[PDB]
């Protein structure tokens, strides 16, 4: 006629950790991490990211010809570039304030490409057709970025150059140009005729003068010269001017745009889907009311705090046998 | 006690009794109640406490320690738990063991073998915290002494 005492041994197998014993199996626990994700890259709240496959942001924005087809949009949630996207500055050189630009462009609401200095109209006294390199081949022939023009002496004279644009668009206008530093004085002279050549660029938000550096850098894509790439945001009301006695690689296409509070740039070989989520990761997305995750240091939108720990498992209840 | 119960149902812990009536399982209420009332309470206060400063190495040095600081918070409240319930099992056992005393044999293993005849409302009586040692005293002493 007994009465005894005992406890629960659960069907549930998840193990947690203690001081004196690590491996230990329990009946109940909670996990504060999230290992799991949909293994996809989604539209973040109904907006699709932008995906540049073989191009990185520079070649894309510069209009590298390998980026010719790619995609477009007025809008994107974030930006994704692959591990394999190598199409950058095909003429060797430094992109300036690159990181900052990358951040401005992570999220965009309206993005409008317009040709800020028409190739036909804008440069009557300089030569707009010579501007190609083998450094930038397209279709088996010498080529250049689509969004810039490499301007060159017409003549045997390279006159002084000033063109101005007022921003009549409704938004910020991203404008990009570059500076050509040729390899030798002879090189300098062929292109711009003028050894004394300088370049100046200005606005309400921006003022800089440029002197090119003639020198022989190591051959890259066969170039011993260099090209620095610069940019700025011209305010809606604002005006921007350009002066050069040489060495200036002029804007052709610019972009009217309005930002969004930055998302990131995700670098992943993960594929996009028509799916959607709140929280995007390089590896995938996550639906969690969960506090953390070990998944990736890089998260987008509203996301669980990243953590480098393997497993966080508490205990709701006792051991089992 | 040397094992758990696959057959337990309503809760974490309780008793299993075979009387002249029948057998089977059951568990307690308040003991399981105020258990989680205290547990989920603790589960909160830990994680809640972590946060950050404003008490009035980029993140690379901070993070690694934040974790190391956090990881242990679990290795504690975890440890402080498997001991917590264990304590509540003991407490369950002893609250009966003092109640019954001479009346039942402690064979251990959470198990008691009643010297007298216990059937329901005596059982639940024990459970209610109200059990009569006098009621069953002789019914016990007789049966117990035949043994010795
Ligand atoms: C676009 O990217 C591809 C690969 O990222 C470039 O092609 C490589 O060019 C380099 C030197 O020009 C060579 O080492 C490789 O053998 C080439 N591979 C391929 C696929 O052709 C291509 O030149 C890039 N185009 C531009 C203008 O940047
Ligand atoms: C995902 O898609 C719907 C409808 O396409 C969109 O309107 C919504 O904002 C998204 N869901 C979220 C944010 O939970
Ligand atoms: C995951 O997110 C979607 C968003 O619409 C929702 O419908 C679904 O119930 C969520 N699942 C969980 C586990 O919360």
């Amino acid at each position: 006629d007994t009465l005894c005492i005992g406890y629960h041994a659960n069907n549930s197998t998840d193990t947690v950790d203690t001081v004196l014993e690590k491996n230990v199996t329990v009946t109940h626990s909670v996990n504060l991490l999230e290992d799991k994700h949909n293994g996809k890259l989604c539209k973040l709240r109904g907006v699709a990211p932008l995906h540049l496959g073989k191009c990185n942001i520079a070649g894309w924005i510069l209009g590298n010809p390998e980026c010719e087809s790619l995609s477009t949009a007025s809008s994107w949630s974030y930006i994704v570039e692959t591990s394999s996207s190598d199409n950058g500055t095909c003429y060797p050189g430094d992109f300036i304030d690159y990181e900052e630009l990358r951040e401005q462009l992570s999220s965009v609401s309206s993005f409008e490409r317009f040709e800020i200095f028409p190739k036909t109209s804008s440069w009557p006294n300089h030569d707009s057709n010579k501007g190609v390199t083998a450094a930038c081949p397209h279709a088996g022939a010498k080529s250049f970025y689509k969004n810039l023009i490499w301007l060159v002496k017409k003549g045997n004279s390279y006159p002084k150059l000033s063109k101005s644009y007022i921003n009549d668009k409704g938004k910020e206008v991203l404008v990009l140009w570059g500076i050509h530093h040729p390899s030798t004085s002879a090189d300098q002279q062929s292109l711009y005729q003028n050894a004394d050549a300088y370049v100046f660029v200005g606005s309400s938000r921006y003022s800089k003068k440029f002197k090119p550096e003639i020198a022989i850098r190591p051959k890259v894509r066969d170039q011993e010269g260099r090209m620095n790439y610069y940019w700025t945001l011209v305010e809606p009301g604002d005006k921007i001017t350009f002066e050069a006695t040489g060495n200036l690689v002029v804007p052709r296409y610019a972009f009217a745009m309005e930002r969004n509070a930055g998302s990131g740039i995700i670098i992943s070989d993960t594929p996009v889907h028509d799916c959607n989520t709140t929280c995007q990761t390089p590896k995938g997305a996550i639906n969690t009311s969960l506090p953390f995750q070990n998944i990736h240091p890089i998260t987008i939108g509203k996301c669980p705090k990243y953590v480098k720990s393997t497993k966080l498992r508490l205990a709701t209840g006792l051991r089992n046998v | 006690i040397e094992g758990g119960w696959t057959g337990m149902v309503d809760g974490w812990y309780g008793y299993h009794h075979q009387n002249e009536q029948g057998s089977g399982y059951a568990a307690d209420l308040k003991s399981t109640q105020n258990a989680i009332d205290e547990i989920t309470n603790k589960v909160n206060s830990v994680i809640e406490k972590m946060n950050t400063q404003f008490t009035a190495k980029v993140d690379d040095g901070f993070l690694d320690i934040w974790t190391y600081n956090a990881e242990l918070l679990v290795l504690l409240e975890n440890e402080r738990t498997l001991d917590y319930h264990d304590s509540n099992v003991k407490n369950l056992y002893e609250k009966v063991r003092s109640q019954l005393k001479n009346n039942a044999k402690e064979i251990g293993n959470g198990c008691f073998e009643f010297y007298h005849k216990c059937d329901n409302t005596c059982m639940e009586s024990v459970k209610n915290g109200t059990y009569d040692y006098p009621k069953y005293s002789e019914e016990a002493k007789l049966n117990r002494e035949e043994i010795d």
